């Protein structure tokens, strides 16, 4: 599991300036804080992890202040830039740890364009970093302050907040949801030939197998698309095969997932189940790929 | 600059008549400011809810809007994306065979 | 160490003022202006570091343009006053607390007046020691009193036997106005210089008491019956009495 | 405001105690700092307070600082005439170059001279040019007592004022007719 915190900061230009954050745990989402809110808020109900109401009130207050620091702090480092207040300007965070014994880390990107990092005690700039971040550099490291609380953050806090949020979201970090896989095709962008196309959807968690076969045969061509997401924080998935007409016979998807126990989804070209699941899709093509 | 990836696609076996639930998802942008808009025959579908922004390893952001709806023969659902890095705004229609 | 520059200056409601900040070590580069008003309350204004940065802010009642120009000068274009500021301009180093320090100027003082021919040089007196008061306390008192003066900035000193002296006076804390219901009242100032009776007794002995003034420079129009009141030294004397 | 100071005005005699309160509502609260302003002069450095629960000694002076209470004291034991100055509780908004400096109104100090055994009497004074303008010297009242000159402390320090006026018929036993006067008074003929 690898928790992260992630900071979108834009700045349009002396005046116009906005700030969001989310928190991820995994593939799933725990917290929002939108520019708009004063508070954090929480995603799921297991969102405050084993930390109580007093430990949690502290952490808030110690982001407040950050935040509100945060914007007025780089609309004054912005004048150091080259050229001159280069507006719009993007900032990025990305500050989290993994676990296993763990590694905290937290990066930052520029247009971007990732450049500096907390690093031991101080901040430092990335391989390829402009060369006017220098001076800002010195700046943020003079402050012990901040350096000092950042340590104990991602040191300390990070890692213990997380052991909290993974024995409390337990139950939410196991549950399995069963793919349900359907057929389709398209013609080919080659003539004479067309893309079978296998959709899983609706599955939980995240890793899944899928490949076109011929019984035995793993058809080699077999595409897998990219992972993309449900609303209910379930995945969807596609994998395509380029066969030409009059191959189709003879072929299914397979699927193995976590949720399925040993029982694989097939589904063949053809058979009397995608007959009828075929029947129910039909449309007059258009506006068709 | 980075230009937006835009993907249409059903919750659920997109059987018409039956409810659904149509998610469109924008990948792979930069700057994080964007408008989406879900469009049914051309007008604009009222209630389209949202995810919150996220950004990935390689800093592009990404985002979620979905809408429920009823897939008919006849009916034509997309999703329209306005974004600095396009001149004219980007339209995709849903096909469910894709 | 941090040179700030004029010291003083006489502001015609309705004019601009440049100022300079020539800081003499490049090791302390954050240079900033903090603007103190007439009722002692300081505040922080503009703080620039590169070359080449320059900011714009409008406070009541005055209104300010601060350039970088170099890595070692600062300026400020003061416009619009309305009534008297202060400026104070400071540099630190990156760190400024547990590796210090800050540091800070000797400021500059804006007068503003209205009408020119409101400036007038300060009438000078030494009023002689109480022969009552020699009697009853064997110590002798001189009072020197300056009056009648605009603006505000007087400068008081005594001098006896051509030497200045600090032991045994106490001048006023800040001058008061004559007509106090008039805003375009003229100020007075007094001074003490308590010294025994056997010491003011001494015939050979030499008082002077000297005001210095700050008014007008040779670069201001002036066409007026009375004197042109340029920055001067106006002073009274006394010698001392046997009896 | 941000930063209050009180009172706003205070008086010690010389060899007391005094102090001086400071409360804030800056975020964050990086450090505090003490100045001493001699009236018509520039800031000096008194102390600056780093620490959650603070304290430090500069000689004759003394300050601590609570950031839970957001709230700092200034001590000067056995304060001297040269103390009379205002002092300005300031509050920086950083920890670095990056910061911001908060000030307070400042409380004015008065320090009053202990004059034991004192000699309240009222002179008359002649100008040294004739003529025939003169001055009254009010000398030596303690401190719990027509142009009058408001009172100034010398250094055998004295309370002494100072009144002129041109009026016909001044004149100076009378001069200080709107002032609480010691009964023992020395008022001479003139
Ligand atoms: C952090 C992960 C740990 C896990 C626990 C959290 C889980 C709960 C979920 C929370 C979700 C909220 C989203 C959080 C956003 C992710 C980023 C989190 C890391 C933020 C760093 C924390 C800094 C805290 C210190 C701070 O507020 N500094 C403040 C105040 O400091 C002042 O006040 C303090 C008193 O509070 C001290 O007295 C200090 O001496 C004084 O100067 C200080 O102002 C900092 O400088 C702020 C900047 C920090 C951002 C660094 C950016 C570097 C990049 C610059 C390069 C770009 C080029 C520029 C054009
Ligand atoms: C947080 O952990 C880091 C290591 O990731 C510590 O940084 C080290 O600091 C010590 C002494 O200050 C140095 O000797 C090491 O070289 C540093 N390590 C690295 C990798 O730079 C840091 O001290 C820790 N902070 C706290 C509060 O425990
Ligand atoms: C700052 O940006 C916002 C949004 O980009 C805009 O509405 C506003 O006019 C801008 N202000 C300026 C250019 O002063
Ligand atoms: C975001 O919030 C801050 C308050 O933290 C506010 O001053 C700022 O104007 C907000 N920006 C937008 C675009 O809402």
């Amino acid at each position: 599991y690898t928790f992260r915190c992630l900071q979108m900061s834009s700045f349009a230009n002396r005046s116009w300036s906005r700030t969001d954050s989310v928190v991820w745990l995994g593939d799933l989402q725990t917290h929002r804080w939108s520019n708009d809110s004063a508070t954090i808020s929480f995603t799921k109900p297991w969102s405050q992890g084993k930390l109580s109401n007093q430990q949690w009130e502290k952490l808030q207050h110690m982001f407040q202040v950050y935040r509100v620091s945060f914007t007025r702090d780089i609309q004054e480092l912005v004048k150091m830039m080259s050229p001159k207040e280069d507006y719009p300007i993007e900032i990025q965070l990305s500050a989290g740890c993994e676990m296993y014994a763990s590694e905290s880390f937290l990066h930052v990107a520029f247009q971007g364009k990732y450049v500096v990092r907390f690093w031991g005690t101080s901040w430092q700039t990335v391989p390829g970093a402009p060369s006017w971040l220098d001076l800002p550099i010195k700046v943020l490291n003079a402050d012990q302050g901040t350096s000092a609380t950042v340590q104990m953050l991602l040191n300390d806090t990070c890692p213990l907040f997380v052991r909290g949020l993974l024995e409390a979201g337990k139950s939410d970090l196991e549950k399995q949801e069963k793919p349900v896989a359907w057929l389709s095709s398209v013609p080919s962008s080659a003539h004479g030939h067309r893309q079978l196309v296998c959709h899983v959807s609706g599955f939980y968690p995240k890793p899944v197998w899928v490949m076109w076969m011929r019984g035995d045969q793993e058809q080699q061509g077999t595409h897998r698309g990219d992972f993309l997401p449900n609303a209910d924080e379930t995945w969807y998935l596609q994998a395509t095969l380029d066969v030409e007409a009059g191959e189709e016979a003879g072929l299914a998807c397979r699927v193995k997932h976590s949720s399925l126990g040993g029982q694989d989804i097939i589904l063949y070209w053809g058979s009397l189940h995608h007959i009828l699941d075929a029947q129910k899709m039909v449309w007059n093509h258009r506006h068709h790929h | 600059q980075k230009t937006p990836q835009i993907q249409v696609y059903s919750r659920h076996p997109p059987e018409n008549g039956k409810p659904n639930i149509l998610n469109c998802y924008v990948t792979q942008f930069h700057p994080p400011h964007i408008e989406i808009q879900m469009l049914k025959n051309g007008k604009k579908i009222p209630k389209v809810e949202m995810s919150d922004m996220s950004f990935s390893k390689d800093w592009s952001f990404y985002i979620l809007a979905h809408t429920e709806f009823t897939p008919t023969e006849t009916d034509t659902y997309a999703c329209r994306v306005k974004h600095a890095s396009m001149a004219e705004p980007k339209t995709v229609y849903w096909d469910r065979d894709m | 160490l941090l040179e700030q520059n004029p010291r003083w200056r006489l502001v015609p409601r309705g004019q601009a003022v440049n100022l300079r900040c020539i800081l003499k070590n490049s090791q302390y580069p954050w240079m900033s202006w903090y603007q103190q008003d007439l009722q002692k309350q300081l505040q922080w204004l503009f703080t620039l570091r590169s070359p080449g940065d320059k900011e714009v802010k409008s406070l009541p009642g005055a209104d300010y343009l601060a350039t970088r120009v170099t890595d070692t000068e600062l300026r400020l274009q003061v416009a619009n006053m309305s009534q008297g500021r202060t400026l104070y301009c400071t540099s630190s180093a990156d760190h400024w607390t547990n590796t210090g320090q800050l540091y800070f100027g000797e400021g500059s003082k804006l007068t503003v007046l209205e009408d020119l021919k409101n400036v007038f040089p300060p009438e000078v007196a030494v009023f002689e020691p109480s022969e009552a008061e020699i009697s009853h306390t064997q110590k002798a008192t001189l009072v020197c009193l300056a009056t009648g003066f605009y603006p505000d900035h007087v400068e008081l000193s005594w001098w006896v036997n051509g030497k200045e002296v600090h032991s045994g006076v106490s001048t006023d804390p800040q001058p008061l106005k004559e007509q106090p219901a008039l805003n375009d009242s003229r100020y007075a100032l007094s001074s003490r210089l308590r010294v025994s009776a056997t010491f003011w007794q001494n015939p050979r002995n030499h008082f002077r008491c000297q005001v210095q003034f700050y008014g007008l420079s040779e670069n201001d129009e002036w066409t007026q019956d009375r004197a042109k009141p340029v920055t001067q030294i106006v002073s009274a004397e006394a010698w001392g009495r046997a009896d | 405001t941000q930063v209050e100071q009180s009172p706003q005005s205070l008086v010690v005699r010389q060899g007391e105690n005094s102090v001086l309160q400071c409360n804030y509502s800056v975020t964050p609260d990086n450090h505090l700092r003490w100045f001493k302003q001699d009236t018509g002069k520039g800031l000096v450095s008194l102390t600056v307070l780093v620490d959650q629960k603070d304290k430090t000694s500069n000689g004759r002076y003394s300050a601590t600082l609570d950031k839970d209470a957001k709230h700092s004291t200034l001590h000067i034991t056995a304060t001297l005439l040269d103390d009379t100055a205002t002092y300005i509780c300031v509050v920086g908004d950083r920890g670095s170059a990056l910061g911001r400096l908060h000030f307070g109104a400042g409380t004015q100090l008065i320090v009053i001279p202990d004059i034991q055994n004192p000699d309240p009497a009222v002179y008359q004074l002649r100008d040294s040019k004739s003529s025939d303008k003169s001055v009254c010297l009010f000398t030596d009242f303690d401190s719990q007592t027509v142009y009058i000159t408001d009172k100034t402390v010398l250094d055998f320090k004295s309370n002494s004022a100072v009144a002129w006026s041109n009026k016909s018929d001044f004149a100076c036993a009378n001069a200080f007719n709107n002032s609480i006067i010691p009964e023992d008074t020395f008022f001479p003929s003139p």
